[PDB]
């Protein structure tokens, strides 16, 4: 094939250029004013009545707003620009205004200072080709239009030049693109890494994607599940490390994964699923399979995976658990591996179907039938008496000794799920160890570049245990960027010689991070109050209010609810909004009680997977063995990882919700902004001199404003220090450095005003020499034939 | 009106004989091609601001009313010259070697200020405009030295 010309989808041409830029435009009228369906509206200011303003739409409505909702307006120098920090005016309207018009005009493409801005075109678009890739080899950012390409190399070269390793932190709803950009930055490392020895195992092993995509049926069959707002969301975070050699070529990859929603595991709302591999398990579509797991034809005989949906309409279940079984297969797993992990996984159900029940008043509970419980041994290789003696009757280390200690009903129940859990959550750990191993090429690795793939920060209208805890782990990753862009300033104003104070942007999230995280903290008093049995979800709520209300600047009460369902109890200024959160059941969710006698039991069992999985526990941060601490002490890792590479960040749109091409839904890209940092970006670079100028552009476009000033000056920089000083600018809008100037927000839109108004004046002059010119040679062809 | 130098007066007198009538002097639609005739160059908007008019017979004007508009624009001064008019193309000269991109000069002229027509620019650039480079670049000097009579500048 011949590959499309990548031009018109990533350039603004020259002629379109030169007609935006000379478009009407008025300044003192434009104005963008909120819309409720539109999310914004352009208008024009018919009239001011003191704080009421009268604003001209199209098609002649006329809205009385007040003032501080009518906003700014770019100026048309900056249409479809490539790079927003570059806008005099940075608000949301105008954020959103130049992505929707790169968008309409076929550009998905837009930087937003450090981010870059890919916006699905539900379009194949020619973008992802090798002639389209080659324009991005070894180019600065600024040298070639926005593309994830230039990102990718430019961790490329960071790496190589910095001997750092580097993260690209990629974001995205369902709907977006994040998997193809994923799939395409892969590719593109493996095009600027390849070499004789990657070309050659490539016929083979197949391609760096290939490899990892074929990893997906297994990952996702266990990792992922259905949700409300995604039929296929995954449930964990994913850190795909690219190694290269000392050469810079390839050097094989690894998956590490985070924050795996175990919950899921034993819970189900009412319009969610479990994870795929119970349902695919169940289809019956590989033969011998559910045989070998003792499994019914009724998924409702499974309780800890059938509370919510079984069944989802987008989803073959059957055909999904054949291709499963098949790339168990290829990846390299053993029959008995295989079927080892078919065996635990309905263990898993089987184990969440024994009962108890309590005799009498005696506190201690006992079995409720065993035909669960029988299974559960078949499949383990244990003995079934022994386990059910495990649960009632375990032994806790009391010193030197163990001593037998009984269990109630609840206590055992309790101990149920969190081995449902527990089992599922080391079983998934061992996955990924063995897909790692397809991808081991045993090559010499220097650096990597890793690919960071998690869950964003989510709104809901009732916001729980699990939004608090991604909205704590976004907190932490926009931190992560705030600091970054930080250094990257503070390196900038030193290199330009200008004097820089701003504290660290991250210490602006730090104060609801520390509400979370630190002692009397939200997730400390949560661990605590599980010291208290009297503890109920009112007594949790009270302390939470009665430490933090009035005390803690981002804890705030709740919205006032929607009747009395909406009702929350508190709520958190996250850098995404203020959030609400139902405490409802936070005391029983954190509870992760793992019964240590039981896991010594699995230890010693027949089943030789089991034993792996359980390897690394010798069974015989703040609260011991809640889903709170081990969830910190995950992210904790997580950050650790991230805070020792350089990282670089994409951030993938889903512009409708109809998968139309063409179409801006504002509230719900706007709701995105907000949500992936972009916004936030804003507010920071908006708070100094956003706006940077090389000097020979600046006096190459307002040279006009003063042209006898700087007649004879070739110096740039003098000649930039003497337009300004003829403008009326305060001194303070700019900063002078030592090869650009630097403007505040909305400094060069009045320049742009200087400009317009002496180019169009002279302009007149010149066109009206010009109709003398040509009136004057019709007047001599009068005077002959006169 | 009698404040004018009586040389002027007499080329005010020969306009008016090739343009206008002896009773009626010229149309006020003719008011800006009578004073460019004179060798003035007025925008549209001085020449509105003066009196002219956009359709024909509406308005009549004579020598003695004709005069007094003369002097005033003859008076202005802030009415552009071949020097203006360098400094403002030079906007346009990313090299500063002289040249610009006709495209650009030919959207200027059609999309700013007092924009002109197709045709106008055509008949401009064909009397005035040197020949074009493979890249598309145009000496501005020289055309703007003939647009404006000036070839102390060539």
């Amino acid at each position: 094939q011949e590959d499309e010309d990548p031009t018109p989808y990533l350039f603004v041409s020259l002629e379109q250029r030169r007609i935006d830029q000379s478009k009407p435009y008025d300044s003192k009228k434009s104005c963008w004013i909120p819309d409720e369906k539109e999310g914004y509206l352009l208008g024009e200011i018919k009239a001011t009545k003191g704080d009421i303003v009268s604003v001209g739409l199209q098609g002649g409505e006329v809205r009385d707003i007040k003032s501080e909702k009518v906003e700014k307006v770019n100026p048309p120098k900056f249409e479809k620009i490539e790079d927003m920090a570059d806008m005099t005016v940075l608000n949301t309207p105008c954020v959103l205004h130049n992505l929707r018009q790169r968008y309409y005009a076929k550009l998905i493409y837009t930087y937003s200072g450090l981010f870059c801005v890919a916006i699905n075109p539900y379009k194949r678009y020619p973008v992802y080709t090798n002639r389209c890739a080659k324009m991005y080899r070894g180019k600065r950012r600024n040298e070639v239009p926005p593309h994830i390409f230039a990102i990718s190399d430019g961790a490329y070269v960071d790496m190589l030049t910095n001997h750092v390793n580097q993260s690209m932190l990629i974001t995205g709803e369902s709907g977006a693109g994040k998997t193809e950009n994923t799939k395409k930055v892969i590719a593109y490392f493996a095009t600027v890494g390849a070499s004789k020895k990657t070309d050659e195992a490539a016929k083979s092993k197949g391609s760096l994607e290939d490899q990892v995509v074929q990893t997906n049926p297994v990952l996702e069959a266990f990792g992922n599940a259905k949700t409300v707002r995604n039929d296929n969301s995954s449930r964990f975070g994913k850190f795909i490390r690219i190694h290269f050699g000392p050469t810079g070529k390839l050097a094989g990859a690894d998956i590490e994964t985070y924050l795996l929603e175990k919950a899921r595991v034993i819970s189900q709302q009412s319009l969610e699923r479990s994870y795929h591999i119970f349902y695919q398990i169940m289809s019956g579509s590989v033969p011998g399979v559910k045989d070998i797991c003792l499994l019914t034809d009724n998924i409702y005989d499974y309780h800890i995976v059938s509370q919510g949906k079984v069944t989802v309409a987008s989803i073959d279940d059957a055909e999904e658990f054949s291709l499963t079984d098949q790339a168990f297969d290829i990846l390299g797993f053993t029959k008995q591996e295989k079927e080892d992990v078919y065996r635990i996984t309905a263990a898993v159900m089987h184990m969440g179907g024994m009962k108890f029940k309590q005799r009498g008043r005696e506190e201690q509970a006992e079995q409720d039938g065993e035909e669960e419980g029988g299974r559960v041994s078949k499949l383990f290789g244990c003995d079934t008496a022994e386990l059910y003696k495990n649960l009632l009757k375990p032994r806790i280390k009391v010193g030197n000794e163990f001593v037998t200690q009984g269990r109630n009903v609840q206590q055992v129940t309790n101990s149920i799920g969190a081995l449902c859990k527990g089992v599922f959550d080391r079983l998934f750990k061992w996955l990924v160890k063995k897909c790692n191993e397809t991808l081991d090429t045993q090559q010499k690795r220097q650096h990597f570049i890793g690919v960071l793939d998690i869950a964003g920060f989510e709104i809901f209208e009732y916001n729980g245990f699990e939004q608090l805890c991604i909205n704590f782990t976004n907190e932490k990753l926009q931190q992560f960027f705030n600091h970054h862009m930080f250094v990257l300033e503070q390196e900038e104003y030193k290199r330009e010689g200008i004097d820089w104070a701003f504290i660290d942007f991250g210490m602006d999230l730090l104060a609801c991070i520390d509400l979370i995280e630190k002692p009397m903290g939200i997730l400390s008093i949560l661990e605590e109050e599980s010291m208290f049995p009297k503890a109920t979800d009112q007594t949790f709520s009270e302390k939470l209010t009665n430490t933090h209300l009035g005390k803690s600047a981002p804890f705030q009460k709740p919205k006032p609810p929607k009747p009395g369902q909406q009702a929350a109890h508190f709520a958190i200024a996250h850098y995404a909004g203020c959030v609400s959160y139902n405490i409802t059941g936070w005391l029983e969710k954190n509870k992760d009680p793992l019964n240590d006698t039981v896991v010594d039991q699995f230890k010693k069992s027949q089943n030789k997977l089991l034993i792996e999985i359980f390897a690394d526990h010798a069974g015989q941060g703040g609260g011991f063995a809640t889903v709170s601490s081990a969830y910190k002490e995950q992210l904790n890792s997580l950050m650790t990882t991230l805070r020792s590479t350089q990282p670089h960040f994409v951030r993938c749109i889903i512009p409708n919700e109809m998968k139309q091409p063409g179409v801006v839904d504002a509230h719900l890209v706007m709701h995105q902004l907000t949500c992936n940092g972009v916004l936030e970006g804003i507010r920071i670079c908006r708070k100094g001199f956003p706006n940077r100028m090389m000097y020979p552009d600046f006096k190459m476009r307002y040279q006009i404003l003063n042209p006898k000033g700087i007649k004879g000056i070739e110096d740039p920089k003098k000649c930039t220090k003497v337009l300004i000083e003829s403008t009326e600018l305060n001194d303070d809008q700019y900063r002078l450095g030592n090869t650009k100037v630097f403007f505040r927000a909305g400094v060069l839109g009045q320049m742009e005003e200087f400009r317009d108004e002496r180019l169009g004046k002279i302009m007149s002059w010149m066109q009206a020499w010009a109709r003398g010119y040509l009136s004057r040679k019709g007047f001599k062809k009068l005077q002959e034939q006169r | 009106m009698a404040d004018v130098p009586k040389r002027e007066v007499e080329n005010v007198e020969f306009v008016f004989e090739v343009m206008g009538s002896p009773g009626e002097g010229i149309d006020a639609v003719d008011l800006g091609d009578a004073l460019r005739a004179l060798n003035l160059n007025p925008t549209l908007a001085l020449i509105e601001k003066l009196g002219g008019t956009k359709k024909r017979n509406e308005k009549k004007i004579k020598l003695d009313e004709f005069l007094p508009i003369y002097s005033q624009v003859k008076k202005e001064k802030e009415q552009g010259c071949y020097e203006d008019f360098i400094e403002c193309l030079k906007l346009y000269d990313k090299e500063e070697n002289g040249t610009m991109l006709l495209a650009e000069l030919q959207h200027a002229l059609l999309a700013l200020g007092e924009s002109l027509d197709d045709e106008q620019v055509e008949t401009l650039f064909a009397d005035c405009m040197d020949p074009e480079d493979d890249e598309g670049f145009i000496p501005y000097s020289p055309f703007l030295a003939r647009m404006c009579d000036r070839p102390d500048q060539l």
